[PDB]
């Protein structure tokens, strides 16, 4: 039948796609999520949404999936969507280790999953993808990198950017303190720690609030380890001595 | 110059002793007139005073108990709510008071005297009457069937009637006129609402939406009692979509309101009710939606589509626009007729603005032929984003 | 408000196809007209900046050695027919072994006019008519012939048709101009002096497209320099 | 599945989702192109980086082929559908057919991609526009430029995207013979024509060139800021023809 | 020259009035002229006289009676007194009856509207054009179809063609349409009316279509007028209750100013201005060239446009030295000329919470951090 048909997959007089619209926005309340690129690995940051007293982990993270053994990704907007999506990551990966028997590398896999995106945007009638991705990745043609998605099957490279919840007020933050080149991933849990802190409205963070996960090289392979409790709290002590330590001017 | 600087003060202050001397002979302000006729009135209006059935206290009959007895009775019903038997008029014919009649009395002895003036109820109605505009049958373009097709039932039944009942026939009484917007229904509508030179009453959809219920109703009744006694009549319902809907029921008295008034439309042009000699005019745009039973023939015998004008036409408006306007020589109107796709004849008035606009804002005293093409350009390609036309043409 | 694809006007004729007649008044303007000594196919380019090569712009096609073809319309749409029509003459060329009579090509071309259809068919038909209108001038057995073909599937044999943002206009200056008793050279004449009139721009030799197709010869696009021999004369 | 009819006629006679995936092109960035005799030179106006983005991924302008290069304004997705379908279709012709793609063949199939996504069923328009450049296999310039419609000429100069109307105002008077005359002076007219719709100067002008027999280069930030000085050096030395 | 050769004629009749007035005073009454009109003006407060009923004159009958309607509502058919003005005797007209005898004794009173009071405005807008940065097309067509037909007539009149009839502002929020609607007000000194879209509902029905027909009349009364609608896009997207009928009862609001904006009533003399910023959601036939013949769109200032507007703010300022202008407007993107004047004001006012002159650089540091959480925020 016609009439009850919703059209997604067709233009606005003003030169839109409203689904793909309206999809950003459904992004813009997930949990925020950030990223950050250094000489010495690379980092994600996620602030976990939900929480509870009740509310169990059984898994390594909440938000962070491993693509293969070389790359993870963190999600954010319609959870239900991102479980389909990092399921067609995880195959297309394997399916280019099957033919050329090498680790794929960073940015194929990323256009190979924009792909996907970018098909329900343009036929079918189904309703598109509401997730945007964060990839933290190694191989050997550029080291680390850090590439982000959108619903609408756009990419690209960052140095260090932030997706969903308050992004706008993260990348106002980076753009300050980051520096081009220059940063060991020390000072990244640095800049990573302060910039969370900013935009989300709790007095302070916990290391049960956030999942920070870097990716490291160690020997010639890949190691994607996610921080324990402990080794968050530190970082959140050293960065209440340096709010201390940030009134010495009076 | 002194002599003429001279000349201009004096210009000034005599003009100026002119007004004051007028004023010192005359003075007028804050007063009702001019005063100066008026001062002679007043020697009539002590003859108004001594007017003693003047005042009268206005009241209407209801019911007229006896008329063949040497002494009719009446039952007036008066404004102060209480109601009276009284006796006749003490001179005029007790022929001429039926019952309805609004008529109006004594004070003092309630004796009807003189009767009206009747509905009264005639507020808002009274206004809906025209004043002639100032558009003519040349001004119109694509004067194919769509003219003379519209003069041949409203303008010459009213000139020559003569023609119609040698015949033996009866021309049909009401048309409608729809079309995309801006293709001349009204146009075509202030043009013969002039020339006709008879009683022309044209309302506005929207006004005969009320506020209480079943006021709607009156307004239209209260408007043929009006029109039925001046002889020979238009109206002319422009826009009609407000109280042109069609019957559907649904949920909570949807449109309940609307939908009742325009049954009293429908029933005054097709009731029992002979009615006198009154044509009707009906311009919509939308006449996919008016309800079967007001477009039936007999209701609104003649249907005209005004359709976008085509190649042949948009060349004849061309001129009756520009020729106003000043122009080089060679002014190919054939080519920007070639270069206009479905245009509405309101989309061509809109060009020729234009190029006198580039003309103007140039600061040039003639529009060239560039200046057409070019604001051909911007008036249709790029306002032809937003048009009307596209959408709006499937309801026609 | 919306309805199908497929919907009958309560006039009577087809909502999409009496539409898509529209588009045609947008295009470019075609005359074609059809003697004994040949056909010529007179089409204007209608450039629309000095930046535009003159000659990038093909709205005349050859079809085969021995039938032309011009289009007006959205000229993006004719891109399928014209493959069609190439690809129905050669194969009836590699089964019968001959050309192929004129007539029967606009009849194979025309039986795709109407085939938009919003379900029940492939995920590969058209979904709406073609937005293009043809004429078909090619010399065969019966000597010349020239067709026109509109977005009904509608062709008919003229002696001499225009189409496009100038199918009134020239279309009457044909009908006081035409006769049996002409010549190929009478008529490319004759063409671009209806042709001169209509359009908007003066008519260089990098504004019009003329071809000819002529019973001892091929089809034969003028080019630049022959043109300025017959602009010359008018 | 999904049949249905996405592009239907008006009935004014038009296309409406080709006509509004129109203004999906003039939302997009400016990008030009002219052609010299041994070099063809497009720039894309606004790399897009915010300090913190990568410039090896926010790229408009790829290749095609060897010989064929391709700028575009529209939609990045799609672009780099109907880019990605040209790759292919620059390496199936050279199974099938020995020579290289010459620059009007991957044209007419980046049209005829475009031409058939309009007229058939469940498919909005393609919503790029495009500047298909190359040489032939003579050495010939070629500069084609497509649109959603699936339309294509070729062009000596030409914009698309946004503030694309007022750049090909500036090359009416200034595409001459006195011009593009040396590979100093091709470079010199593009950048000149994007300095009127860029409002940040010359530090935000991606630009690649193309040289006859060679592959793509694209021109480092360097290079184009030394560009940038002969520019704004030469209007303070058109005031010895105001003196 | 000429003026004052056609004065020495206009004086002899004047000096010829004098003649006629000056002797006729005489023979009336050895008194002044004036003199003997106020014995007749005494004289005609004794027929007038006091108290004077206010009253409706209903419906006017030709022999100098009419049937008007006291407080009470009972209707009299009164007679036309002396000393009326019968071109001050409308329908709905509030006249002056005798108490003691009821008879017109004529409208000598200036009847007062008090929706004048809420549609017209006595402003003096300081914004003027040259306060609009870096819009400039904008800025003109307006000029040429406002403001320029009421300066030079003369122009319009001499190519032969009609002044363009009404505009469209539309662009995204926070551009500048109702910052060009008050450089015109100031300037053209034509009566400005100023109705806002979303005015066009209230509770109870029908009165959408009468609030429609008094505001034009309004304008009318007064012209030359100009009358802006700023947010017409309020009639027909937002709603609120109120009003009943729901949907239907809108259009027919809509229709009513459809009509009165072109129609059939031969109107004159009345500039239209639309302001909108959802311009896809209007009834084209409202738009339709010959309704509305000019579409202005104000897109987003360009980056050197954007410094005119931050700069033109700060122009009433002190700013402090280590101010870079040019690093805070880059800094964010895609600002309204709304945007930037809430960067300035509040950072402005964070220099107010210190008693200082002084907005540092730091000033604007929060600011712009709490505008941007504004914008992120609340969304
Ligand atoms: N055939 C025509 N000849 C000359 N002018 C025309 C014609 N058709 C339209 N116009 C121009 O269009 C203007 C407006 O037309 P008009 O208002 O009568 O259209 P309409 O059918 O009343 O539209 P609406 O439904 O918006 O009321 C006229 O003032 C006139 O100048
Ligand atoms: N281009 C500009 N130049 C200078 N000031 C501007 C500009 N645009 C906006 N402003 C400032 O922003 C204030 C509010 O803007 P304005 O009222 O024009 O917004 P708007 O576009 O009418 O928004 P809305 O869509 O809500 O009506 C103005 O008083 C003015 O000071
Ligand atoms: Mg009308
Ligand atoms: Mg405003």
């Amino acid at each position: 039948s016609r009439r009850y048909d919703s059209r997604t997959t067709i233009f606005s007089p003003e030169g839109r796609l409203y689904q793909v619209e309206y999809a950003m926005e459904a992004i813009g309340h997930a949990g925020t999520c950030l990223g950050i690129l250094a000489n010495d690995g690379v980092l994600l940051a996620a602030e976990r949404r939900n929480i509870h007293k009740l509310l169990d982990e059984v898994f390594f993270s909440e938000k962070i999936y491993k693509l293969n053994e070389d790359m993870a990704c963190s999600v954010a907007g319609i959870t239900s969507d991102a479980n389909v999506l990092t399921n067609e990551l995880r195959l297309i990966a394997q399916r280019y280790l099957l033919q050329y028997q090498e680790p794929i590398p960073c940015e194929q896999l990323v256009t190979a999953l924009c792909d996907i995106k970018q098909a329900y945007t343009q036929f079918g009638g189904k309703r598109p993808f509401g997730v945007s991705l964060l990839y933290i990745g190694w191989d050997k043609h550029y080291g680390f990198q850090l590439y982000q998605s959108d619903p609408s099957g756009n990419y690209g490279g960052w140095k260090a950017t932030c997706i969903g919840n308050n992004s706008a007020a993260a990348v106002s933050m980076l753009k300050q303190d980051y520096k081009e080149g220059e940063m060991t991933l020390k000072s990244a849990l640095a800049l990573a720690i302060k910039v969370l802190n900013k935009t989300m409205d709790v007095s302070k963070l916990s290391a049960e609030k956030v999942e920070i996960a870097t990716l490291t090289r160690e020997n010639g392979k890949t190691v994607i380890r996610v921080l324990k409790q402990k080794e968050v709290e530190q970082l959140i002590k050293k960065h209440e001595e340096e709010e201390a330590k940030a009134e010495r001017e009076k | 110059q002194s002599t003429y600087s001279r000349q201009i003060k004096q210009v000034e202050d005599d003009i100026q002793q002119l007004l004051k001397k007028i004023n010192e002979l005359t003075g007028i302000k804050e007063s009702d007139t001019g005063l100066a006729p008026p001062a002679l009135w007043d020697l009539a209006a002590d003859k108004q005073t001594l007017q003693s059935e003047q005042p009268l206290q206005v009241a209407r009959c209801t019911k007229i108990i006896n008329a063949d007895s040497e002494d009719p009775k009446y039952i007036i019903n008066v404004k102060q709510f209480a109601k009276f038997v009284v006796d006749l008029s003490d001179q005029v014919a007790p022929t001429d008071i039926e019952e309805g009649m609004r008529v109006g009395v004594d004070r003092n002895k309630y004796q009807i005297h003189i009767p009206l003036p009747p509905k009264i109820d005639p507020t808002v109605t009274m206004m809906q009457v025209e004043e002639k505009p100032d558009v003519t049958y040349s001004d119109v373009g694509g004067c194919k069937e769509q003219i003379e097709k519209l003069r041949e039932v409203v303008e010459t039944p009213l000139l020559h009637p003569e023609r119609f009942v040698n015949l033996g026939i009866e021309p049909p009484k009401g048309v409608l006129l729809f079309g995309p917007p801006g293709t001349g229904k009204t146009l075509c509508a202030r043009a013969v609402a002039n020339r006709t030179d008879a009683c022309f009453i044209r309302v506005i959809g929207s006004e005969l939406v009320q506020k209480y219920v079943g006021e709607g109703a009156r307004m239209v009744r209260e408007l043929f009692e009006m029109a039925r006694t001046k002889k020979a009549c238009l109206i002319f319902f422009d826009e009609i979509d407000a109280i042109g809907g069609a019957r559907f029921d649904d949920g909570a008295g949807g449109d309940n309101e609307v939908q009742r008034t325009m049954l009293e439309l429908i029933n005054q042009l097709d009731g029992f009710d002979p009615r006198g000699n009154i044509k009707v005019l009906m311009a919509t745009n939308r006449p996919d939606t008016l309800d079967p039973a007001l477009m039936r023939p007999g209701r609104l015998d003649r249907k005209i589509e005004f359709s976008l004008p085509d190649l042949e036409g948009r060349t004849h408006i061309f001129k009756i626009h520009a020729r106003s306007m000043s122009v080089e020589r060679d002014i190919r109107f054939e080519l920007l007729a070639r270069l206009c796709p479905n245009s509405t004849g309101a989309e061509i008035r809109s060009v020729c603005t234009e190029a006198g606009m580039f003309a103007i804002r140039a600061r040039r005293k003639i529009a060239t032929e560039k200046d057409f093409l070019e604001a051909v350009n911007k008036v249709i390609k790029s306002y032809a984003k937003f048009s009307a036309t596209p959408r709006y043409m499937t309801y026609n | 408000y919306d309805r199908g694809v497929n919907t009958f006007s309560p006039e009577g004729r087809l909502f999409q196809v009496e539409y898509a007649i529209e588009a045609i008044k947008l295009g470019s303007t075609a005359i074609g007209i059809q003697t004994s000594e040949g056909v010529c196919l007179a089409v204007e380019k209608r450039i629309t900046s000095p930046l535009m090569e003159p000659s990038s712009i093909e709205k005349i096609v050859e079809i085969d050695a021995h039938i032309g073809c011009a289009m007006s319309g959205l000229i993006a749409d004719a891109k399928t027919l014209i493959d069609k029509a190439r690809v129905e003459t050669q194969n009836h060329w590699f089964t019968y072994n001959e050309t192929m009579t004129v007539e029967s090509v606009t009849q194979a071309v025309s039986n795709l006019a109407l085939q938009f259809g919003e379900e029940d068919a492939d995920p590969g038909a058209m979904s709406r008519p073609f937005g293009v209108a043809l004429l078909f001038g090619g010399v065969d057995e019966k000597g010349p012939q020239l067709f026109h073909m509109d977005p009904s599937g509608t062709f008919v044999q003229c002696d001499a048709r225009a189409i496009g943002s100038a199918s009134e206009g020239a279309q009457s200056s044909l009908q006081e101009v035409y006769h049996k008793s002409m010549t190929l050279k009478e008529a490319i004449k004759s063409s671009l002096i209806i042709l001169k009139q209509v359009m908007e721009e003066k008519l260089n030799a990098t504004n019009i497209e003329l071809a000819t197709v002529q019973p001892g010869q091929n089809f034969h696009m003028f080019t630049k320099e022959e043109l300025e021999e017959v602009i010359k004369d008018i | 599945s999904y049949d249905r009819a996405i592009t239907v006629f008006s009935p004014d006679g038009h296309l409406f989702q080709v006509e509004y995936a129109q203004e999906a092109v003039k939302k997009g960035s400016t990008a030009v192109g002219v052609r010299g005799r041994d070099i063809v030179v497009l720039g894309v106006e606004k790399k897009s980086v915010a300090k913190l983005q990568d410039e090896r991924t926010v790229r408009k302008i790829c290749a095609l082929d060897d010989n064929v290069c391709m700028a575009f304004a529209g939609l990045t997705a799609d672009a780099r559908i109907v880019i990605n379908r040209a790759r292919v279709e620059c390496q199936s012709h050279r199974l099938t057919v020995e020579d290289p793609v010459t620059v009007e063949y991957i044209t007419r199939y980046i049209a005829s991609l475009k031409q058939r996504y309009t007229q058939s069923n469940g498919r909005r328009p393609f919503g790029i526009s495009a500047l298909i450049v190359g040489f032939d296999f003579d050495g010939t310039p070629r500069l084609y430029q497509t649109d959603p419609s699936g339309t294509y000429h070729a062009w000596k100069a030409n914009a698309i995207g946004r503030g694309a109307k007022s750049v090909r105002e500036f090359l009416e008077k200034n595409y001459t013979d006195e011009a593009i005359e040396t590979d100093d002076l091709t470079i010199k007219l593009v950048i000149k024509a994007l300095l009127e719709v860029v409002q940040s100067g010359g530090k935000n002008i991606e630009l690649a060139v193309m040289r006859r027999d060679q592959s793509l280069k694209i021109l480092n930030p360097e290079e184009i800021e030394k560009y940038v000085a002969e520019i704004e050096k030469e209007k303070e030395e058109n005031e010895k023809k105001k003196q | 020259t000429q003026c004052r050769l056609k004065l020495l004629k206009l004086e002899r009749i004047k000096d010829y009035l004098l003649m006629e007035e000056e002797f006729i005073r005489n023979q009336e009454q050895m008194k002044p002229l004036e003199e003997k009109q106020e014995e007749e003006r005494s004289k005609v407060d004794d027929l007038r006289g006091t108290p004077m009923s206010v009253g409706t004159l209903e419906e006017i009958i030709d022999d100098n009676h009419a049937i008007v309607s006291t407080s009470v509502g009972s209707e009299h058919y009164v007679s036309i007194l002396s000393f009326v003005d019968k071109d001050l005797l409308e329908p709905g007209c509030s006249v002056l009856l005798n108490h003691k005898v009821h008879a017109v004794i004529g409208v000598l009173m200036d009847d007062t509207d008090p929706l004048v009071t809420v549609m017209k405005v006595e402003k003096a807008p300081q914004e003027t054009y040259a306060d609009i940065g870096g819009l400039d097309n904008q800025i003109q067509e307006i000029k040429e179809s406002v403001e320029l037909p009421l300066t030079h007539p003369e122009y319009y009149e001499e190519m032969g063609i009609k002044p363009p009839k009404g505009v469209i502002l539309y662009g995204p929020p926070g551009t500048g349409k109702t910052l060009l609607a008050k450089a015109v007000a100031n300037q053209t000194s034509a009566t400005f009316l100023r109705v806002v879209g979303s005015e066009l509902i209230q509770k109870y029905l029908g009165d959408g279509p009468k609030l429609v027909r008094e505001l034009f009349r309004v304008a009318e009364e007064h012209a030359p007028s100009i009358v802006f609608i700023d947010e017409i896009d309020a009639i027909g997207t937002k709603r609120y209750d109120s009003n009943s009928g729901g949907e239907r009862e809108i259009q027919r609001t809509m229709l009513e100013l459809l009509n009165q904006l072109d129609g059939f009533d031969s109107r004159g003399d009345v500039k239209v201005i639309m302001a909108t910023n959802r311009i896809e959601t209007l009834d084209p036939a409202l738009i339709r060239p010959g309704r509305i013949d000019r579409k202005i769109e104000f897109p987003l200032p360009d980056e050197k446009t954007k410094k005119r507007i931050f700069q033109i703010h700060t122009s009433r300022m002190t700013l402090a030295d280590d101010v870079t202008l040019d690093d805070l407007i880059m800094a964010k993107d895609d600002l309204s000329g709304a945007d930037i004047k809430a960067i300035c004001t509040e950072a402005g006012l964070m220099a107010l919470r210190e008693r200082r002159m002084k907005v540092t650089n730091e000033d604007f540091k929060k600011s712009k951090e709490n505008v941007l959480y504004k914008k992120q925020e609340g969304t």
